[PDB]
């Protein structure tokens, strides 16, 4: 009878496979085969890792279409216990527990999954050092970590994009000081491109988040705390800010560009969704925000075009409600709303892929996520010849 | 790490009982006493060792890497690979 | 739980000034304007911070990894002359004002 | 004459080279 | 098994030697000291082990007595037999103390200090030869006796 095999078996740690295929077959196992418009379907709290606690980021997997990541500052509940929560969320089972959990040292502001590589995880952090993490390899660590240099980021980082294609990607990301830099998913320990964004005068741009027209590269659009709207240039003929939008008087705090692609060309429609409750909608054409978001006040988060539909997006608000929005059938009130339970200081909201459902965070960390009509969510060339032809309206 | 693998595992769905077996067979570990966790643990290993040889016997590469029993009164898992034996015990349900 | 008086090492700058100076900045464009000596202030505070955080960082990283060494006694010979090094190097940093 | 190896790397306690430092730092 | 394991741990004195780190030799040397020691309890412990056998594989030595032109006659006789004894208890030695140094003459290529690096000095030692004689003055004991008959034919009818 062996009584220090089995232990120190037990203390050696060779279980990464096998902690990966239990936890990977365990939630299926709770699958019950005994033989003996708005509508919620999912909605996901984890006890131990969003007990009060407010959601930093949230993205969708492109190579998976089931995965999220969600993030997290640091928690005043405890400052012993790890600060930045990374939380990594699928639907393949139902199930309370979240698939994959990570911590960062520091606060994490921005997270996202990598297009290179299907794998790879990498978050912005309050520290202003992206952080990378590998979802096959069962390590709570960050896997790599940019140094914290003039050079790379110091000031804290709300936004991180990987652009380019599987063969020709980069990992851009933008600090709220402005400076933008370019990183590439092998090596993350030096900036392939580091240049302090400047708009005149030398003085640079508090960027608060950034966008990018769906499918190009390069000619980055990007969001200001300071209330203005700003087109830069990655590399181009001159890098730097390329145009001064009169913007929003209130901060920008949720900018994205057009991604339904279709018949028509709409890629050029950017929405801001300001802190006065105004989601302000134009094209990079035109200096002025063609059309205004107004039913209350007081911060509307973010705006997110669905992937799909042309003329539909949607956005949250601080108060506690989502608000589906399109503007093929409405231009004054909103299509579909809905409110989180409890009315919550709901904080963010991400388009999944393909659409037909809608994720949402919130200041508690239970996220919610939940389809939309049938009726509501397949667009049709109808769709997008009455958007363009709502377009010319004004 | 073991404690936190355990909860988790046990937590799920308020399993009566699992231990972890990472050797073949013979338990120390155990969750509600020494015996029903330790001699039905080495049953299930030799049933298991069975289990393998017969879909080796279809085809020698095959291995069983899960298994699970759900009968009238109780519900078996088990995923082994190399010598990750788990064991679960619940109603059937 | 030590009896002795261990003399920690600091970085002589306030993680806090950093928030002024972004104070200042929201403040300017929204129109507020505050004392010139104020706007030298944060500037200076803005324009040094990543230098300070970059030492802050560094110094912190070198005492938790040389707490880690001294952890383990079997090592602290061999890694005496990086820490020869690393003290050479403080020593020439710390006169500077 | 076979060579032996001469003094080693010393360690000089961090708390020492702290003193000394501090010291320095008030004379300065 | 004493081989790889020595083999192994200058590898990695090796692969910190080419890394050029700092302060190496007389890390070297007391990692040197600390491994000799264990040496010499494991070569006790062996040693005990092989003299509580006399009292480990051991090889069996084997002599045969024969009588030609009617003399008594020993093939081989007790000192070859002693001689065999002291060359497996030395081979037994070489087991361990075979094995080499590390570092960065004869006694440096390979170790042989772990006599010096007993813990329960030469007793050990000691008590093996006093094994050892004890078992041979017992052996040619038995022979005398039982020799004593070949004087029979010395002496006519």
């Amino acid at each position: 009878l062996t009584e220090e095999e089995k232990q120190q078996i037990l203390h050696s740690e060779e279980f990464l496979s096998f902690f990966d295929h239990s936890t990977r077959i365990v939630e299926r196992a709770l699958s019950e085969q005994i033989n003996i418009k708005l509508s919620l379907n999912r909605q996901f709290f984890d006890e131990r890792w969003s007990k009060h606690r407010v959601v930093s980021c949230l993205d969708w997997s492109s190579q998976y279409p089931e995965l999220l990541v969600a993030s997290y500052n640091n928690n005043e509940d405890a400052p012993h216990e790890p600060d930045g929560v990374a939380l990594v969320w699928n639907m393949k089972y139902k199930k309370t527990t979240p698939e994959y959990v990570f911590h960062c040292q520091s606060a994490v502001m921005s997270a996202t999954f990598a297009k290179f590589h299907p794998n790879l995880v990498v978050g912005g952090t309050y520290s202003g050092q992206i952080v990378l993490w590998d979802n096959r390899s069962n390590k709570r660590t960050p896997v790599q970590r940019t140094p914290l240099s003039a050079a790379a980021h110091t000031h804290p980082v709300y936004c991180v994009n990987v652009v380019g294609t599987q063969n020709a990607h980069n990992l851009i990301s933008i600090s709220t000081d402005g400076k933008i830099c370019s990183w590439s998913l092998d090596m993350l320990s030096h900036p392939q491109d580091s240049m302090e964004l400047v708009h005149k005068q030398s003085k640079a741009v508090a960027v608060t988040s950034m966008s990018f027209p769906v499918g190009d590269v390069n000619n980055f659009v990007v969001g200001s705390e300071e209330g203005s709207v700003y087109t830069a240039c990655r590399h181009g003929s001159k890098a730097g800010i390329s145009e001064m939008f009169e913007g929003h008087q209130g901060p920008i705090t949720g900018i994205h560009c057009h991604a339904a692609v279709g018949a028509v060309d709409f890629s050029h429609l950017f929405v801001t969704s300001s802190f006065d409750w105004t989601v302000k909608l134009w094209t990079t054409k035109n200096n002025k925000p063609l059309y205004s978001f107004e039913d209350n006040a007081d911060y509307v988060y973010d705006v997110m075009w669905s992937p799909t539909h042309p003329a539909l997006f949607a956005c949250v608000d601080g108060m506690g409600r989502l608000d589906l929005w399109n503007l093929n059938n409405d231009t004054e009130v909103p299509t579909a709303s809905i409110s989180v339970e409890g009315n919550p200081a709901l904080n963010r909201v991400r388009w999944t892929h393909s659409g037909r459902e809608i994720a949402v965070g919130d200041s508690e960390g239970q996220i919610v996520i939940y389809d939309v009509g049938e009726q509501i969510a397949v667009p049709r060339n109808d769709e997008w010849a009455r958007f363009g032809r709502t377009l010319a309206e004004i | 790490e073991v404690e936190e693998t355990l909860k988790r595992l046990q937590s799920q769905k308020g399993v009566q009982g699992i231990i972890v077996v990472n050797t073949e067979g013979i338990p120390i570990k155990s969750t509600m006493d020494n015996p029903t966790t330790t001699q039905y643990a080495s049953l299930m290993h030799s049933f298991i060792l069975k289990a393998r040889s017969t879909v080796r016997d279809i085809d020698p590469q095959n291995d069983l890497t899960f298994l699970r029993i759900r009968s009238k009164k109780n519900e078996i898992m088990v995923a082994p690979d190399k010598d990750y034996f788990l064991i679960v015990i619940q109603n059937p349900t | 739980g030590r009896t002795g008086n261990v003399l920690k090492l600091k970085v002589n700058f306030l993680p806090e000034i950093i928030t002024l100076s972004k104070e200042v900045r929201n403040l300017k464009w929204l129109g507020f304007r505050v004392p010139l000596a104020i706007v030298n202030k944060a500037h200076q505070a803005n324009q040094l911070y990543p230098f300070a955080i970059s030492l802050i960082e560094s110094v912190r990283t070198y005492e938790r990894t040389c707490e880690k060494v001294e952890e383990r006694n079997t090592i602290s010979l061999l890694v005496a002359g990086l820490k020869k090094e690393v003290q050479a190097l403080i020593a020439e940093g710390i006169a500077l004002v | 004459r076979k060579l032996v190896h001469d003094k080693e790397l010393a360690a000089e306690d961090e708390q020492v080279f702290l003193m000394k430092q501090q010291s320095l730092l008030a004379k300065q | 098994t004493f081989s790889e394991i020595l083999n192994r741990v200058q590898k990695a004195v090796d692969d910190l030697n080419l890394h050029s780190y700092s302060n190496l030799p007389i890390w070297v040397n007391k990692l040197d000291m600390e491994i000799e020691r264990i040496l010499g309890v494991r070569l006790q412990a062996g040693l005990r082990a092989w003299t509580q056998v006399l009292l480990p594989k051991i090889k069996n030595v084997v002599h045969e007595l024969r009588i030609t032109n009617q003399v008594i006659y020993l093939n081989p006789p007790i000192e070859e037999c002693r001689y065999k004894l002291y060359q497996e208890m030395f081979a037994w030695k070489m087991v361990v103390l075979s094995l080499p140094r590390i570092q960065s003459t004869e006694e440096e290529k390979f170790y042989r200090n772990a006599l010096t690096r007993m813990p329960d000095g030469p007793v050990a030692l000691e008590e093996s030869y006093s094994a050892v004689m004890g078992i041979v003055s017992e052996v040619e004991q038995y022979v005398k006796v039982w020799l004593q008959y070949q004087c029979l034919w010395d002496m006519q009818a």
